[PDB]
RNA sequence: AGCCUGUGUACCAGGAGGGGAACAACCCAGAGAUAGGUUAAGGUCCCCAAGUGUGGAUUAAGUGUAAUCCUCUGAAGGUGGUCUCGAGCCCUAGACAGCCGGGAGGUGAGCUUAGAAGCAGCUACCCUCUAAGAAAAGCGUAACAGCUUACCGGCCGAGGUU
RNA sequence: UGUCCCAACGUUGGGCCCGGUGAACUGUACAUUCCAGUGCGGAGUCUGGAGACACCCAGGGGGAAGCGAAGACCCUAUGGA
RNA sequence: CGAGUGGCUUGCUACCUCGAUGUCGGUUCCCUCCAUCCUGCCCGUGCAGAAGCGGGCAAGGGUGAGGUUGUUCGCCUAUUAAAGGAGGUCGUGAGCUGGGUUUAGACCGUCGUGAGACAGGUCGGCUGCUAUCUACUGGGUGUGUAGGUGUCUGACAAGA
RNA sequence: CGCCACACGGGGUAAGAGCUGAACGCAUCUAAGCUCGAAACCCACUUGGAAAAGAGACACCGCCGAGGUCCCGCGUACAAG
RNA sequence: CAACC
């Protein structure tokens, strides 16, 4: 199913699990990557991937962008490299599909997505000055798998 | 921007309109240097290239005009020359100058001769397996050299195996 | 799946209407190369016969062997270049400037035009030469006409008139060449222009057939099988799609067929003679007997017997000339039978 | 062949559309106008795109017909016709008192209308009516 | 192909039944296709004197029957024209079975063959008894 | 969805006239007749009434000359095309690039290995001469050889680089 | 074996021209249109362009969402049989 | 996983037409599109050659004949340079066909107490019209340019 | 169903191959300039075409007579014309 | 695929 079908916030918030059943499981494998035993404060560099437009990101997209990003970090820094990345959003919005013409059209449940306002940080990484360009590259690959244009913003980092 | 080019004593350059003519002991070369708002002129013993605009596109042509004029200076005195070597593996390639064009025969064993017309007053001299292209106009000379090499271009088969052809050995 | 198929008939010979001049008019002329010379001639179609020729083709597996070849006999008596017209180049193309006429006219040229009684050949010539000095002179052509009277099989006595370009060396030289011909009397022959073995383009107005349907005129299919017995036998399927809501001029329809001018390229002149060697016993059907200047053209020529055909040196020959082919036999067998 | 023009305009190195616009205005005001040296009139832009447009007009057509001129002669006059209500009486009268010529058939030299001149020393992206015609396949008779 | 040496009016089409003029064991052949030929809409593919055709065996020995083989047309009833103008025609339509190399599959040819077919298929000719 | 179904409102329906190419509901505008005048929306190169208006800048694609819209598309992604503004660092003690010259000895380090000598792998990675020159950054070799990066000097001369 | 390849020629009656006889269908108006667009979204008539001198003869029927018949299908009617 | 284009399929809507815009497939005849099957010219290759494989420009021309089936599609056969796809009211019934579909007769299976039902199957089963306008193919008469004969020019237009 | 005829060659390009060449001392097929390069585009070739409203050009004949119509015999033409 | 299923 194309994202054009759900990328916009054109419907009420639909998240009440007490009134919604049959919600598919999330495809997101992890929200905290790298050395999660360590704190984000122990790093000199913090870089976030900022969304430029308000949108809904299906869990299938979060998994792919997160995957293609962390995967790069693992290849360039190792299965235990000194870094840590976080996906701060969770797919709370339940999605439907009307799959009988327009009669009794309320759709059956088919997935979940996370609503992201423009300007918000979807991902945030923490690394050493060395692996700074490796994270900027992991993000370049990640925003290629999510609807909106993004800004790769570097927070703590005056080592330019 | 303005650039002044002192003309060699061996040379004398006259110019009318957008055309510039440079003459020396080796001959003459006339060119058209036409670009928006770039004025080229001969002020005494120097050629002047100037414009009131200084944007990247303008600066590009100015620098292009300078080199063109300096090449004309060089061509009418020292002249321009390119060296070429005729190489063949199985079929002896016959390279000759006939009229105003260089003719090649038996290339890769072809019955039909390949040929190309020489540009300008460019001179082409062949001594055995060596060729020398020379003249005052770098444009005409450089193209003739290139044309001779292109004349034995092959697309049909692997070049790594079929290397026959005349190549540019030395560039001026 | 609706297979592909080229359309019916060519769109390059339209509109398919009745020709305006029965006398053919070339719309192109040979290039200037050899010495100055008239670039065309004319004659009247008589009929066909065949000849046995020695294969001339140097690349043919049969070179030097007997070969039967179809021939159309055209009577080509002498014509008379009666005037020299000059064209000047202008912003709107070529335009007639002036003409230089003569004094000696064939006894019946007055059956077509008002023959000049008072003309100034030198004033005309003068204006022409000045045009050349100025560099405004366009090509040079001769007003030519036939002598039907010399052809007994043709009932007409009224001469057919046509303009034929003169090409050749330098303009100055062919201009002088033109004036020489005209002055004499303009009398010239087929020999003076063509040589047996050269290729000529022949032009003529095809045989008329009046109104004919799409099947014959355009070569569309007849209706087939069951579709042939319902009331439609020789009518096309439809005049076009719903949209565009109009009939395109490209759909094959009934109309005039034949009597159109055609210029047939590269016709080999097999032989140019004079006498009655090509005539057929009993006489050419619907024509008569040949005994005078004639030309044998390889193959077919457009038009019915008696029609005026025009010759011009081939403007786009495919093969080189093989002069004077050896003719070992010319059939004179009756064409009735 | 003889045209008593009250005004003789020289289109050499002049922007076709701007000259056309002024010739229409004058023609509507009763002036008899002769545009000269049409083959040297000019139109700004990238030659390739300009030609693509004029070639499209040449290829357009059907039975009803879309006869588009190829000579600088007609290109220019058509350009002027599109600036005149040529189907109205006054419009046809104005259009018919305007003629365009290849070269200059007069003895006087035409005048250059203000605002229509193109400075060749300040411009490289432009084409000549004559050049367009040649590309279109016209027979360069000028 | 090499010029035939005569003009031919194809006298056969796809589906025609002809005589197999040899001793391969095939008696009657059915034309299926014509080598190198490409027609036009609705046109039945045609073959004539000199063409190489694909055939199926309609009558003959059990082993030969139904086999799809190549053949060469050696005779046809429809006239052909020789350089000297004369027309030449045969009593029947016939072909000779041939292999990949155009060599006759059989050992002997039956009946006359056209000389023109010789130029093209020499090995076929070097098996002919009568060449006309 | 020019979809279905609510809600508030103005409009069309039942609303002229001006504009919007045309165009029920978009803009101006609510209108007795007739007349003079000034504006509204919108527009002022021609078609067509009014500017080929002024100061300035950008664009080279005919981008564009398209308020709204079924109607006018243009996206994620990319761009040493070009214009403008800012920050860091280097530079006439000569910067950046280019071209020329030098790029050396202990020693072909030790180990592994028949062999490995900058460059298969493992470990170490030290000091002489000196204005420089790695226990060698990239090719290359069966291994050498050979060709270059680093690094130093010269020619050149003005901004250069991120 | 012309159903077909692939169409040809011919025969008789029409068709065409002339004398005489002499209807019907159909007709809101205007109407020489074509390309695009617009419009209740399937325009000869609105808009922009293009083309277009008037009239007449023959033709095969692309369009007039052609003419002929208040859709027989489908639904609706507190209809009929 | 993300972003689009098309309007060939299907679905959706119910805007247009129920004082009717004839319904599938085929056929015939004409124009077109390019997202290219062949042909022309190129680039790369895990390119020696020959030949493959992939890519680019390109719509001038071509893209055919047959077996089952009403079939579209598809499966199959022999040829071929290749035997590309799509739009034109799924172009084309005031052009054809009538196999299918689509009344009234009849049978089978299934369903129904029954009458009777079935994009289930099966046998049979009707297709009107003299063209007013417009459009085009060809043929004439007039007027305009403004006495006559002959010869031309070439703006435009068509071609594969 | 038979027979005849139906290019080559120019010009400008696309993809692409290159030259000179700077912005950016170098490099760079490109930014200006240039050499090449497709069955494709233009020309070449064939057909129509003075109603092209800028409604054309030339030569001769004639204005009391050039030429034309009717008439007559006929077809290389033709449904009327 | 041409209405009803
Ligand atoms: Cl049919
Ligand atoms: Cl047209
Ligand atoms: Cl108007
Ligand atoms: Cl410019
Ligand atoms: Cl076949
Ligand atoms: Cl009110
Ligand atoms: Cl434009
Ligand atoms: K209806
Ligand atoms: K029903
Ligand atoms: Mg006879
Ligand atoms: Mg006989
Ligand atoms: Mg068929
Ligand atoms: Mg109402
Ligand atoms: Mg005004
Ligand atoms: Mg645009
Ligand atoms: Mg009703
Ligand atoms: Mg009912
Ligand atoms: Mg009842
Ligand atoms: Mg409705
Ligand atoms: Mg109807
Ligand atoms: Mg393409
Ligand atoms: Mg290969
Ligand atoms: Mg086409
Ligand atoms: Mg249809
Ligand atoms: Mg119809
Ligand atoms: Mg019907
Ligand atoms: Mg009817
Ligand atoms: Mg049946
Ligand atoms: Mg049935
Ligand atoms: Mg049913
Ligand atoms: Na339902
Ligand atoms: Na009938
Ligand atoms: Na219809
Ligand atoms: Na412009
Ligand atoms: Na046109
Ligand atoms: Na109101
Ligand atoms: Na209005
Ligand atoms: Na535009
Ligand atoms: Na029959
Ligand atoms: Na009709
Ligand atoms: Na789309
Ligand atoms: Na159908
Ligand atoms: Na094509
Ligand atoms: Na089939
Ligand atoms: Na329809
Ligand atoms: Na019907
Ligand atoms: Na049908
Ligand atoms: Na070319
Ligand atoms: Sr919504
Ligand atoms: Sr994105
Ligand atoms: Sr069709
Ligand atoms: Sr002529
Ligand atoms: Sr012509
Ligand atoms: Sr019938
Ligand atoms: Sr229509
Ligand atoms: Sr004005
Ligand atoms: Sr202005
Ligand atoms: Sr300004
Ligand atoms: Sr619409
Ligand atoms: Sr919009
Ligand atoms: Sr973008
Ligand atoms: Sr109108
Ligand atoms: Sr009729
Ligand atoms: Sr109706
Ligand atoms: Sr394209
Ligand atoms: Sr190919
Ligand atoms: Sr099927
Ligand atoms: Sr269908
Ligand atoms: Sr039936
Ligand atoms: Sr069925
Ligand atoms: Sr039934
Ligand atoms: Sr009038
Ligand atoms: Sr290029
Ligand atoms: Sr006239």
């Amino acid at each position: 199913k194309p994202a054009s079908m759900y990328r916009d916030i054109d419907k009420p918030a639909y998240t009440r699990r007490e009134y919604i059943t049959g919600i598919p499981g999330s495809k997101i494998a992890q929200h905290k990557m790298g050395r999660k035993q360590k704190d984000a404060d122990d790093y000199p560099v913090q870089i976030s991937l900022i969304v430029e437009e308000t949108v809904q990101l299906r869990h299938g997209s979060l998994e792919a962008s997160r995957l293609s990003a962390n995967r790069h970090l693992i290849k360039e820094l190792g299965e235990e490299g000194d870094y840590k990345m976080t996906l701060r959003k969770f797919p709370h919005q339940v999605l439907r599909e009307n799959k009988d013409g327009m009669r009794a059209a309320f759709g059956k449940i088919v997935g979940t997505a996370a609503r992201v306002q423009a300007g918000e940080q979807l991902f945030t990484a923490y690394c050493n000055v060395e692996d700074a360009e490796h994270v900027k590259e992991a993000f370049r690959r990640a925003y290629n798998k999510i609807t909106p244009s993004c800004r790769i913003d570097s927070s703590p980092a005056g080592n330019a | 921007p303005r650039v002044e080019l002192e003309i060699p004593e061996d040379v004398d350059a006259e110019q009318d309109h957008l055309d510039i003519t440079v003459e020396g002991d080796n001959g003459s070369v006339t060119r058209r240097l036409w670009y928006p708002d770039i004025d080229v002129s001969v002020d005494g013993d120097t050629v002047v290239i100037e414009s009131d605009e200084d944007n990247a596109k303008t600066m590009s042509t100015i620098g292009t005009f300078q080199s063109h004029i300096e090449n004309m200076f060089h061509g009418v005195t020292e002249g321009w020359e390119y060296g070429m070597e005729v190489f063949y593996s199985h079929f002896p390639m016959q390279v000759n100058v006939e009229g105003d064009e260089v003719v090649i025969e038996n290339f890769l064993g072809e019955k039909a001769p390949r040929r190309t017309t020489i540009h300008g007053d460019t001179d082409v001299e062949i001594d055995g397996e060596e060729l020398t292209v020379s003249g005052p106009d770098i444009e005409a000379v450089g193209q003739t050299a290139a044309d001779i090499e292109q004349l034995t271009r092959i697309n049909d088969k692997d070049v790594r195996v079929f290397q026959d052809g005349v190549y540019i050995t030395r560039k001026p | 799946p609706q297979p592909s198929r080229p359309r019916k008939g060519s769109l390059g010979f339209g509109p398919r209407k009745r020709s305006t001049s029965e006398t053919p008019r070339f719309n192109s002329w040979p290039s200037d190369d050899g010495q100055p010379g008239v670039q065309g001639f004319a004659g009247y179609k008589a009929g066909m016969t065949h000849v046995v020729l020695v294969n001339d083709e140097p690349n043919s597996p049969r070179e030097g062997m007997e070969e039967t070849v179809p021939v159309t006999v055209i009577e080509t008596p002498p014509m008379r270049a009666v005037a020299l017209r000059a064209y000047e180049d202008t912003p709107y193309g070529q335009r007639p400037l002036t003409e230089v006429w003569t004094d000696e006219f064939h006894s019946e040229l007055d059956r077509t035009l008002d023959v000049p009684e008072d003309h100034d050949p030198d004033a005309a010539e003068e204006q022409i030469r000045d045009a050349h000095e100025a560099g405004d002179l366009g090509d040079l052509r001769l007003i030519t006409h036939t002598v039907p009277d010399a052809v007994p099989s043709v009932p007409k006595k009224k001469p057919d008139v046509m303009e034929t370009r003169v090409g050749g060396g330098s303009v100055s030289d062919r201009l002088d060449h033109a004036l020489d011909i005209v002055e004499d009397g303009g009398e010239h022959a087929m020999n003076d222009i063509f040589r047996a073995g050269e290729y000529a383009d022949v032009a003529g107005v095809t045989k008329g057939k009046g109104t004919q349907g799409p099947v014959k005129r355009w070569g569309v299919q007849k209706r087939k099988g069951k579709h042939a017995r319902q009331g439609w036998r020789r009518r096309i399927g439809n005049l076009g799609p719903w949209n565009p809501s109009r009939v395109r001029s490209t759909v094959p329809q009934q109309g005039q067929t034949g009597y159109h001018q055609r210029t047939e390229l590269n016709k080999r002149l097999i032989d140019i003679g004079e006498g009655d060697e090509p005539t057929v016993d009993g006489g050419f059907v619907n024509y008569g007997e040949v005994d005078g200047p004639y030309t044998l053209v390889k193959g077919s020529v457009p038009g019915p017997d008696k029609r005026l055909v025009r010759f011009r040196p081939a403007v786009r020959p495919n093969d080189q000339p093989r002069l004077d082919p050896e003719v070992r036999y010319v059939s004179n067998e009756s064409n009735q039978g | 062949a003889e045209f008593d023009a009250d005004v003789i305009v020289d289109a050499r190195d002049c922007i076709m559309g701007r000259v056309a616009s002024q010739v229409a205005e004058q023609a509507l005001d009763g002036e008899t106008v002769a545009v000269v040296n049409a083959e040297r009139a000019v139109i700004t832009g990238r030659e390739e795109q300009i030609v693509e447009k004029y070639e499209k007009r040449v290829d357009i057509g059907n039975d009803n017909g879309y006869f588009y001129p190829k000579r600088p002669d007609g290109i220019f006059k058509r350009t002027i016709r599109g600036m005149l209500p040529h189907k109205k009486q006054r419009g046809r009268e104005a259009f018919e008192s305007v003629r365009v010529y290849l070269g200059n058939p007069y003895d006087e030299d035409g005048e250059v209308l203000d605002g229509t001149s193109l400075d060749r020393l300040s411009n490289i992206k432009f084409v000549t009516l004559g050049e367009i015609s040649e590309t279109l396949g016209a027979n360069k008779t000028w | 192909m090499e010029a035939l040496g005569a003009d031919v009016t194809q006298g056969l089409e796809k589906g025609s039944l002809i005589t197999c003029a040899d001793n391969t064991g095939a008696r009657e052949l059915k034309v299926i296709s014509v080598h190198g030929y490409s027609g036009t809409k609705n046109r039945l593919p045609k073959a004539g004197l000199g063409d190489k055709i694909t055939v199926s065996v309609t009558k003959g020995t059990p082993e030969m029957r139904r086999q799809v083989l190549e053949a060469v047309v050696v005779r046809q009833r429809k006239p052909i024209r020789r350089p000297d103008g004369t027309r030449v025609k045969f009593e029947d339509n016939a072909a000779v079975i041939v292999d990949e190399n155009e060599d006759p599959r059989g050992t002997e040819l039956k009946g006359p063959i056209a000389r023109e077919v010789a130029q093209r298929f020499g090995s076929v000719a070097s098996a002919a008894t009568m060449i006309v």
